[PDB]
RNA sequence: GUAUUCCAGGGGGCAUGCCUGUUUGAGCGUCAUU
RNA sequence: AUUCAAUUAAGCGGAGCUGGAAUUCAUUUUCCACGUUCUAGCAUUCAAAGUCCUAUACGGGCUGAUCCGGGUUGAAGACAU
RNA sequence: UGAAAAUCCACAGGAAGGAAUAGUUUUCAUGCCAGGUCGUACUGAUAACCGCAGCAGGUCUCCAAGGUGAACAGCCUCUA
RNA sequence: GUUUCAAAGGCCUAAUUUUCUAGGCCACCAUCGAAAGGGAAUCCGGUUAAUAUUCCGGAACCUGGAUAUGGAUUCUUCAC
């Protein structure tokens, strides 16, 4: 029977995780998503090129 | 005479385990699809001291493939693990310290612990402090690897059975002497009621076979047969050798 | 088109929660369901004797339909039609006094096991129809051997329920004919000659051969694979 | 043929049409009259020398109450019999094994005037 | 007492095993019909 | 049959795709692989595609997730009990 | 390496629901009604308990002043 | 023996506005066990031959019900 302004602070994860915890996991969540899109860039370029490279072995 | 201490431990009134500060049954994950074929990610969050156990435990968080949920499993920590570390369990999992592999996808001369006797046993062989199982041999016909247990006696185990890589943590526990008797008390205080053991020869002839007589002597041979009965078996049971052994065990 | 976006899920072992599949194969049934399904299998795997094996030789779909078209004629009275007949009886007896010829002579199919066995024993029954799924087989197993000795046409047929439907019953077990009208005698003898080819003529043949000894799917592919590698290497 | 599609690997009891009661004869025959009446709850007015001192000063009249009597029931009983609006009820069980109910009335009704009407004073 | 849901008061009900029937059902255990 | 173990009885056994290829050369002839490994994030109410309609509001069928046998799976076995 | 569960709260998540001639909020300010049942005296010991009894025995706890002195030691006072 | 080789259920919203029917989700499981463990919320002053955090006077607080006034929020909106 207390107001929830006293229970919580106004931020993302609020009254559960600390501010420096939210600091890091935003930086992680962002930076991993940048690395995950490069997994396409490496494979799409190489695996498509592998079909050209493997055909040279037959000729 | 009376029922001897030997005989009356199996009743289980006082002679029972003290499971107050015991964390949980230290076991492996269940089998099937995910770890049969591929592998799964797991994150070690805590490394805990279990009460009355020479082994620091580890609690790893895995996902449920069929639900939006999380199931924690209590692993025995091998010396090398740390909190905030990834673990890889399955057939296709790689060979590192902590990772759980089946015996078939492992080369000869490797080191492991918490090994299953069957597949789906959830652990049995080599769970104590500073112990580890070594893989020797292999077979194509009959999925059955050759394995050496830490006592010395070798054993044939199925190839699909599991084993966590590395030596079990908390090693060199036996090296320090206990000194004062109060240190020994606190060891058995968090296990069973098996300590202050009186010598059977000091007792009366009613309470124990060796007991009785004007001088404290046994009287007859302490080497007792395998084909005996409960009450008689107090001494060396089915002994091949006696006396001081030299070097080779 | 513009604001809409595609999003593939990927169910590659570790990635994503798996979708809803039909797991009808992996359901834990009740104990009574597991009993009746395993009782089917236990009889098939063991070698069944020739006396039990002959009930598998059932009447085919095309021939059977003609038989029950015949036997739905010469069916017994419904409870209302018996009450109709007894009112006619009471009228003629009071004013007339005539039993034995009045309310004609009924032509009707014979049923009941103890009732039918006596007709076969005195060479009276022309056609007989035996059920394939009686609870103890001991009840109905000896009837094929009895009809052989006396030279009576007989035919095993599916559904003890279907024999019950033509006689106002839940289950009948057996159903035989004796008396029949002269108009429908031509069609009856046509069925007997068709029946005797399968059942009565092949009694000495059916007595010899054993049934059973049929393995499950995992056992079949194990034997076929093992036979291929060693012999045809 | 064509099986019922089912996602779960469990098999539970299918809920069925649960039918209600509809008897051919009554078990009781005659419904019983009121077990606890207005007159049966409040039995006697207590006339000890201490109780006279409370009636004058405290504006509170005291009763000997039967066992199996709630403070809801005693509030209803005094309200019905003597036609008075009750403020509060306090109850205790005596050492001899009989319940006693202290009852305080509102400021409108004087406890001394109603006391001389009932019998005692 | 402002009341399908909250509070109190007066009255009537809710155990287990087994039998006979009634109504809903479960199972490619199995039969005929589209 | 009897015995032992595990799960809320999910992915058993065999064929088929695309495989990528295989070298007697593309094959009704076999081997051979299957979507995640710098980081203590995140993953749930079933979406795109085509097909029609509910008259396009809000949503129905077929795919996305292949098909066929309903033996839950693995020991052990005419020994043991 | 020094209990468990009832119980209460917070966050992620976006289900469903809403306006202007009117509508949402009862985790805030005020205001209204109700709160059952049983225990409640006194003793707790050189006299209310157990020990044949008003028996130098035995029986779990809390509060705790001044001076001397290391001191909850011994010896002497105040309140009761 | 107490979760097992059992077909082991009780929690929310409408539909219907006869108050009886429809939506749904979710699922190895009785019940007893502490007046020193856990635990919703009360204090001062007065009064009796003998009772009080329990009666009287004065000032508070919690849980469960009902509910309407003020304030806040709203042209792009669930505050800055």
């Amino acid at each position: 029977t207390v107001s929830r302004t006293k229970k919580t602070v106004s931020r993302a994860y609020g009254g559960s995780k600390s501010a420096n915890a939210v600091k890091e996991r935003i930086v992680r969540a962002f930076l991993i998503e940048e690395q995950k899109i490069v997994k396409r860039v490496i494979k799409e370029q190489t695996e498509a090129a592998k079909k050209a490279e493997k055909k040279d072995a037959k000729k | 005479g009376r029922v001897i201490r030997n005989q009356r431990k199996g009743a289980g009134s006082i002679f029972t385990s003290h499971t107050r500060l015991r964390q949980g049954a230290a076991k492996l994950r269940n089998l099937d699809y995910a770890e049969r074929h591929g592998y799964i990610r797991g994150v070690v969050k805590q490394i805990v001291h279990d009460a009355g156990r020479g082994a620091p435990l580890a609690k790893v968080v895995f996902r449920d493939p069929y639900k939006y949920k999380l199931r924690e499993e209590t692993f025995i920590a091998n010396e090398g693990l740390h909190t905030g570390q990834f673990i890889y369990a399955g057939k296709k999992a790689s060979l590192n310290v902590g990772n759980v592999l089946p015996l078939g996808s492992v080369p000869e001369g490797t080191i492991i612990s918490n090994v299953e006797e069957r597949p789906g046993d959830r652990g049995a062989l080599a769970r104590a402090s500073g112990n580890y199982v070594i893989v020797i041999g292999h077979n194509p016909e009959d999925n059955k690897t050759r394995v050496r247990l830490p006592s010395g006696a070798k054993k044939i185990i199925s190839s699909d059975a599991r084993g966590v890589i590395g030596v079990v943590a908390g090693g060199g526990r036996i090296d320090k002497p206990l000194l004062k008797a109060g240190r020994a008390f606190h060891k058995y205080r968090v296990k069973r009621n098996s300590w202050p053991k009186t010598r059977g020869v000091a007792m009366n002839p009613v309470d124990h076979p060796h007991g009785g007589g004007n001088h404290q002597h046994i009287g007859k041979a302490s080497t007792i047969s395998r084909g005996a009965v409960s009450g008689q078996k107090a001494g060396l049971i089915a002994a091949r050798r006696t006396g001081l052994l030299r070097g080779s065990q | 088109n513009p604001l809409t976006k595609s999003s593939p899920r990927n169910f590659g072992i570790g990635q994503a929660i798996q979708p809803k599949r039909n797991l009808s194969r992996y359901v834990k049934w009740p104990e009574y369901v597991r009993l009746q399904r395993q009782k089917k299998i236990l009889s098939i795997r063991l070698k069944v004797p020739p006396s039990i094996a002959q009930f598998q030789n059932t009447l085919d779909r095309n021939t059977a339909a003609e038989t029950f078209k015949l036997l739905k004629k010469y069916s017994p009275e419904t409870a209302a039609e018996k009450k109709e007949r007894l009112t006619k009886e009471a009228a003629a007896i009071a004013e007339g006094k005539t039993k034995q010829e009045a309310s004609p002579k009924p032509y009707v199919v014979k049923y009941g096991l103890n009732h039918v066995v006596s007709l076969i024993e005195n060479k009276k029954a022309k056609l007989v129809l035996i059920a394939n799924d009686v609870d103890p087989i001991e009840l109905v197993i000896f009837l094929p051997a009895l009809c052989k000795k006396m030279g009576v046409p007989y035919a095993i047929v599916k559904g003890k329920a279907r024999l019950g439907t033509l006689v106002n019953q839940k289950t009948s077990a057996v159903a035989a004919l004796t008396e029949v009208r002269e108009e429908d005698e031509a069609a009856l003898a046509k069925l007997v000659s068709t029946i005797n080819a399968n059942y009565l003529e092949k009694y000495e043949d059916s007595k010899k051969h054993w049934g059973g000894g049929i393995m499950g799917q995992k056992a079949q592919k194990k034997i076929e694979k093992r036979a291929k590698a060693a012999e045809s290497a | 043929k064509a099986l019922k599609v089912r996602t779960s690997a469990s098999f539970r009891l299918p809920k069925t049409l649960k039918l209600a009661r509809s008897p051919k004869y009554a078990t009781k025959a005659v419904p019983h009259y009121n077990r606890l009446d207005s007159y049966k709850v409040i039995e006697q007015p207590i006339t000890s020398e201490t109780a006279m001192k409370k009636v004058e000063d405290g504006n509170t009249l005291v009763f000997k109450v039967s066992l199996k009597a709630n403070k809801y029931q005693i509030k209803k009983a005094v309200k019905e019999l003597y036609e008075v609006d009750v403020l509060s009820v306090n109850t205790l069980v005596r050492p001899n094994g009989t319940k006693k109910a202290y009852v305080r009335l509102t400021a409108d009704f004087d406890a001394l005037d109603i006391a001389n009407r009932i019998g005692y004073i």
